[PDB]
RNA sequence: GUUUGACCUCAAAUCAGGUAGGAGUACCCGCUGAAAAGCGGAGGAAAAGAAACCAACCGGGAUUGCCUUAGUAACGGCGAGUGAAGCGGCAAAAGCUCAAAUUUGAAAUCUGGUACCUUCGGUGCCCGAGUUGUAAUUUGGAGAGGGCAACUUUGGGGCCGUUCCUUGUCUAUGUUCCUUGGAACAGGACGUCAUAGAGGGUGAGAAUCCCGUGUGGCGAGGAGUGCGGUUCUUUGUAAAGUGCCUUCGAAGAGUCGAGUUGUUUUGCAGCUCUAAGUGGGUGGUAAAUUCCAUCUAAAGCUAA
RNA sequence: GGACCAAGGAGUCUAACGUCUAUGCGAGUGUUUGGGUGUAAAACCCAUACGCGUAGGUUGGGGCCUCGCAAGAGGUGCACAAUCGACCGAUCCUGAUGUCUUCGGAUGGAUUUGAGUAAGAGCAUAGCUGUUGGGACCC
């Protein structure tokens, strides 16, 4: 038997370190860049979402190394195969899109 | 929803075997010599045909193809010794 | 309140060890850049100050309802009845140039460039099968580069 | 699956297996000599369809014991019955007879030529393989949230398409 | 040479330096176990954790936890009832290190002692450890050797702030008249403050009596690299990264597995047997002398 | 079953189905796992998912209309009921056009069938209650 009491309070806690942690990230996202990612199972196979991290190949083709792009906050996954034409190429314009926004102090 | 075709990622385990390994293989091989089954076994082979060899290898080994290849590895060693 | 040890510690000539911390840790710094400590607020949150700043707090899709805060009139559809400041300064920052240092070259290497100089000439294949004074042999073009970086911190 | 076929020939046919029962329940209450000849209950023609007569000739030459079965010399009265329902096979094992063997309900798949290879000679289109069943469950749940999600586009259209103007006397209307 | 010495092993040290135990034990992890108890081991969490994964899709992508899956699948004298998991949504997000081929143009590595120094250390010198392998480089997502073309990059201190902790101190307005009362903090009349009318005390219900409360301010002593300025130096043919070309391109065995026994509901353990390298693991698939999928086990660490 | 007296002292809580009633919305409904917000365990807002549901005639007959001063007459007929239908699924025969020699179901029958079609009603919350289980009124 458990009852949540600190449901409303842990919220208030996890908002803090929400608070607290982006304190320290004063600038960045406390997220990383994630790819969106077409789901599996063919109940959820017309929907997309967040995926892990990209590929090297996918990152090498948006122009920079994944070793680089781990400093630059972009979440990468080398298990991660890229097989759909158009999930790659909308992937390709999200980084696009985030190399356009950042701004990066030497 | 076209095709896009990914670059197969092949573990270098499943490549080949290396000029190297098959030289530490077959150099530690006339080495060790024979287990005792395998003394068994070439004579077994020479007395009683392959037939009941792999029988009995295959009781002592788990598996079939192991047996196979033990049976094979020990017809190898009586062709690499024998003639030659 | 009911174990030994709490009891005891009441009862003590000691006195509690209390800190009060409950109160600071709503409150944070941002510790981090100058920039934003001035234009942080304390006020309005992580989400409405980096709102209002410009940048974008989280990346993508939040679970929950974004404050649309009443910014605009919005009116019933009739269905056809019958008759970046403060993004500017970091902006600038990162586009400021760092006062930079040109790598330049150690003096015994440099000595030994000049030594080649002017053993060989400028020609590359004679000092490249050099054996005196290319003990190391150097890469073709790497003698190259190395004499071009030479030649532009010394003797044209 | 099982396959049971005679491996320097032709026969190999492939059947599938439903509906165990084991020693360990009280369905069997009774050990016999292991051992002993058995006698079949062939309660099906197995004459009229050819593939069905070559089943049961298979099982003859299969479940057919040679009399070098060790304790063979006792008979424990022991009688398999094999009976086509619709097309499967109920399986029983009796010992007046009372059941003490384990239960089948047992289906055809498909008959090929050759010892394990050889190409496929006889098919029966009636059998289904679950993973066909639990295929077809799954496309029909992603058919009904294809629907839900239409659906639920559809009363947001309906919700945006709903609203009715305001009267041109109304005190809205005028200000 | 009956001598002498290398080792190697094993002893001894009131030799030097360290460390183990016990208590507690809510949470955690192992072992044992009835009709829980017990034992052992830790920490602020622990465990787990970067696929020998899940899937069969338009594939997903470390672990953990929540909602849903779901009281479903499955199991069960299919009786009592027992009782999942994939996916999805969310929280949180982080990845790394060994073991395999030589540095052979120089063991480049480290403990310890001592002398100094700016001491959670540094430098020097000397014993040792170590080739029966300590460093650099490389863990498949490869990587290495070169070569080419370029580019691109540098590290270490200080100090002062800041940040964090522990404190110290300052920061409003009636004790105005009357009645009652032993005592006004009660009742009435007239007020003032307020980003302060929380709370407590003061001889009865006190914003205004006191402490506080609220708002801000000034300190003090530490922690510290989190960053922010200054300041001192740092190169030595030093280290690294990207594209192209060339030449190569090595990985977890008493393990995998098999049988049996016990145990659990398939793993685990014991006993016996015991492998492979275009290998192996696992799952679908068949128009069948099938094809395709998906990971790399038997080494390790890792916040939330 | 009892010397007296004071105090204490016995159908509580929870879970799963079920009826009824009230309330909101309605073929939809359900904010509160979670996110955003806040004067801060309150209130306020909500993205994506998920849950459950959805996806003919005759006779009457409430009324209503007409006429009738009224009594009554005529007409249209809510709900619901009965009949005769129809169709779908099943049922057992017919077994065509075709037919790979065993495939096929065309047509026509037959009874019942079914919370079947023939124009929805549910979801959520609360309350009172029924059954079951948790110690389950107490000893």
């Amino acid at each position: 038997v458990k009852v949540h009491f600190d449901q409303a309070g842990k919220k208030v806690s996890r908002r803090n370190a929400r608070a607290t942690r982006a304190a320290k990230i004063a600038p960045r996202p406390l997220d990383l860049l994630r790819p969106v990612v077409r789901a599996p199972t063919v109940k959820y196979n017309r929907k997309v979402r967040a995926g892990r991290g990209f590929t090297l190949a996918e990152v090498k083709a948006a122009g920079l190394t994944a070793a680089y792009a781990r400093t630059i906050g972009i979440a990468v996954d080398h298990r991660r195969q890229n097989r759909n034409q158009e999930i790659f190429d909308a992937n390709v314009q999200r980084l696009k899109e985030y190399q356009s926004k950042i701004i990066v102090f030497p | 929803v076209t095709s896009m075709t990914p670059a197969p990622k092949i573990s270098y385990k499943k490549g080949a075997a290396s000029n190297r390994t098959k030289f530490v293989r077959s150099l530690v091989r006339e080495i060790a010599g024979l287990s005792p089954y395998e003394r068994r076994l070439i004579d077994l082979i020479r007395n009683s045909g392959e037939k009941r060899a792999r029988k009995v290898a295959k009781k002592r080994l788990g598996s079939f193809t192991r047996a196979k290849a033990k049976v094979e590895e020990m017809n190898n060693i009586i062709a690499a010794s024998r003639r030659h | 309140m009911t174990s030994v040890r709490k009891r005891k510690m009441n009862r003590s000539s000691v006195g509690k060890a209390t800190r009060r911390n409950k109160d600071k840790q709503r409150k944070i710094n941002i510790q981090s850049n100058p920039i934003i400590a001035a234009n942080w607020d304390y006020s309005l949150t992580m989400a409405q100050n980096y709102k209002k700043l410009g940048l974008r707090a989280k990346l993508q899709t939040p679970a929950g309802g974004k404050e649309a805060d009443l910014s605009k009139v919005v009116k019933r559809i009739p269905l056809t009845k019958p008759v970046t400041e403060v993004v500017k300064k970091l902006e600038e920052l990162a586009s400021r140039p760092v006062i930079r240092k040109e790598r330049s070259q150690s003096e015994r290497e440099e000595e030994w460039l000049e030594k080649l100089y002017k053993k060989h000439g400028d020609d590359y294949k004679k000092m490249f099968f050099d054996k005196k004074l290319n003990i190391y042999q150097q890469s073709e073009g790497d003698l190259k580069r190395r004499l071009l970086r030479w030649k532009k911190r010394n003797g044209i | 699956y099982l396959w049971l076929s005679k491996p320097p020939n032709g026969p190999t046919i492939k059947f599938y297996i439903q509906n165990l029962h084991t020693m360990d329940e009280x369905x069997x209450x009774x050990x016999x000599x292991x051992g002993s000849r058995p006698v079949l209950s062939f309660d099906q023609r197995f004459e009229s369809s050819p593939h069905y007569q070559l089943i049961k000739e298979l099982l003859v030459h299969n479940f057919g014991v040679p009399p070098x079965x060790x304790x063979x010399x006792x008979x424990x009265d022991h009688v398999m019955s094999f009976s086509i329902v619709d097309d499967k096979i109920w399986v029983r094992t009796y010992e007046s007879l009372v059941e003490i063997g384990p239960r089948f309900v047992m289906t055809v798949i498909l008959i090929l030529e050759g010892s394990f290879g050889g190409p496929k000679i006889y098919e029966n289109k009636q059998y289904v393989s679950p993973n066909v069943v639990r295929a077809q469950i799954k496309q029909q749940a992603a058919e009904e949230a294809k629907s839900r999600a239409e659906a639920a586009v559809e009363r947001k259209i309906k919700r945006r398409e709903n609203v009715l103007a305001a009267d041109p006397l109304s005190n809205d209307a005028l200000f």
